[PDB]
RNA sequence: AAGGCGGCCCCCUGGACGAAGACUGACGCUCAGGUGCGAAAGCGUGGGGAGCAAACAGGAUUAGAUACCCUGGUAGUCCACGCCGUAAACGAUGUCGACUUGGAGGUUGUGCCCUUGAGGCGUGGCUUCCGGAGCUAACGCGUUAAGUCGACCGCCUGGGGA
């Protein structure tokens, strides 16, 4: 996905120590940053359907996450969702 | 007339015929003589003694230059590979090279459809 | 670990045409084999062993 | 950081151009903070088969550790350049330091 | 042959 | 994922698998409409043109040759931009999970071992051929099931009409 620098960075930003990365609101965000390192790939190489499915999955992998943060704690629901800038 | 001393054979053998051309080793020809003229025609054209009679006939105009050391190159999968070396040893020569140099292509072009009978 | 520099290895898999011995008659590994493949085609562009023996 | 092994032959009738050009790419790739491994003059070496109507070619090997800066440049000036003849890079798997077999031979 | 299949439309009687 | 994918090298990028732990805590399976991919032929616009080659030209063959065979040859095959979305698109077997004697191997790892050799001993991922029980109309399948079961979805109801 990304380097180990942009990956653990992520991970102590949104997680309560270096062990917190197990966590749901960490999955969102190393989708989050996947989907928007992926805006000028697919730009250019509209004719790269294999790679899209590859974006399709992440994409669908994201909003199942979403889904389970939002059934049970819709206080950690909203803060995420304007920290990344979700729901468009 | 004139000296090289030194020949190369570019002998060809398709399924067809059979064409034996003596050569130097800088290109400039010195002589051929093809299975078609060598009173084979067809199915006699396509024969391995017809190549016996054109490597024989091809060393006779190729002496007026005193070549005693020669190289063969042989191209084509055809038949008749074996009574045209042997031919040319007949002829009083001293054979010192003998080389396959059929053209293989590396799937250059596509071949031809299929000759079902 | 295989690499193409070492042509003395390239010499003992390749045939006097410049055509690859396969693993069937080397006995070597099928690990190693793929990766002499593509050692001997980086050898193909430096121009250190021949292709065929036309030329 | 990427780990490129960068193999470029010379023309043989410039051969006594090629330190110039060793040090004057040096210069671009260890301003950049870009290391270097092996740096290997070979001299004239015997073709397996003929380019470019020539024969004796020199040899030069490299190998550059450094960012995707100077793969954008030194590809280019090696197609400009009429000196270089053939160009190849390629990326290994760790920055390595050893001598090749040509010159433990030679 | 599964039943949940055929809560949304039955056997098809000829 | 499938149709499929093959000179080398660089750049961007997708998934798969293994080892050691840490971490979230059922977050899962499945899918009617909906969405996208999807062999080749063919279609639209503009390039490109070797070789091969519908239609067609010519010559043999023949009762006639329309086909076969041979000499040529346009569209097309190539690229960009779309559209078309059908195939014997087949493993003729929808997906997921749980178990049930096993071999010949291949591929890909990993752990330990007089390293006493690229070996010995284990142990996961993928894959082919045999074959027991069992199943099956037979053929055959048979730890990758077409064995025993669960979860959900599609589809079939004599042939022809179609
Ligand atoms: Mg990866
Ligand atoms: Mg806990
Ligand atoms: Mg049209
Ligand atoms: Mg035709
Ligand atoms: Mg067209
Ligand atoms: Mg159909
Ligand atoms: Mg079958
Ligand atoms: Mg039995
Ligand atoms: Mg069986
Ligand atoms: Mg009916």
């Amino acid at each position: 996905s990304l380097s180990t620098e942009a990956t653990a960075k992520i991970v102590s930003e949104f997680g309560r120590d270096a062990n917190d990365t197990g966590s749901t609101e960490v999955q969102v965000a190393l989708l989050t940053a996947q989907i928007n390192h992926l805006q000028g790939h697919f730009a250019e190489h509209k004719k790269d359907h294999h790679s899209r499915r590859g974006l399709l999955r992440m994409v669908s992998q994201r909003r199942k996450l979403l889904d389970y943060l939002k059934r049970k704690d819709v206080a950690r629901y909203t803060q995420l969702i304007e920290r990344l800038g979700l729901r468009r | 007339r004139k000296q090289v001393s030194d020949g190369v054979a570019h002998i060809h053998a398709s399924f067809n015929n059979t064409i034996v051309t003596i050569t130097d080793r800088q290109g400039n020809a010195l002589g051929w003589a093809t299975a078609g003229g060598s009173g084979f025609r067809g199915s006699r054209k396509s024969t391995p003694f017809a190549a016996q009679v054109a490597a024989e006939r091809c060393a006779d105009a190729v002496k007026e230059y005193g070549i005693k050391n020669l190289e063969v190159m042989v191209k084509g999968p055809g038949p008749g590979r074996e009574s045209t070396i042997r031919a040319l040893n007949a002829a009083g020569f001293r054979i010192t090279n003998i080389t396959d140099v059929t053209p293989i292509p590396h799937n250059g072009c596509r071949p031809p459809k299929k000759r079902r009978v | 670990e295989i690499d193409y520099k070492d042509i003395a290895t390239l010499k003992n898999y390749i045939t006097e045409s410049g055509k690859i011995v396969p693993s069937r008659i080397t006995g070597t590994r099928a690990k190693y084999q793929r990766q002499l493949a593509r050692a001997i085609k980086r050898a193909r562009y430096l121009s250190l062993l021949p292709y065929t023996d036309r030329h | 950081m990427r780990h490129y092994e960068i193999v470029f032959m010379v023309h043989p009738d410039q051969s006594e151009q090629v330190p110039g050009m060793i040090e004057r790419y040096t210069a671009a790739i260890t301003g950049a903070e870009g290391k270097i491994h092996r740096l290997e003059d070979w001299g004239r070496r015997q073709l397996a088969y003929p380019i470019n109507k020539l024969h004796k070619a020199h040899y030069v090997l490299m190998n550059v550790e450094a960012p995707q800066e100077v793969i954008d440049e030194l590809e280019t000036t090696f197609r400009f350049n009429d000196a270089v003849i053939r160009s190849m890079v390629m990326r290994t798997k760790h920055a390595v330091t050893e001598a090749s077999p040509m010159v433990k031979a030679k | 042959a599964t039943v949940n299949q055929l809560v949304r439309k039955p056997r098809a009687r000829k």
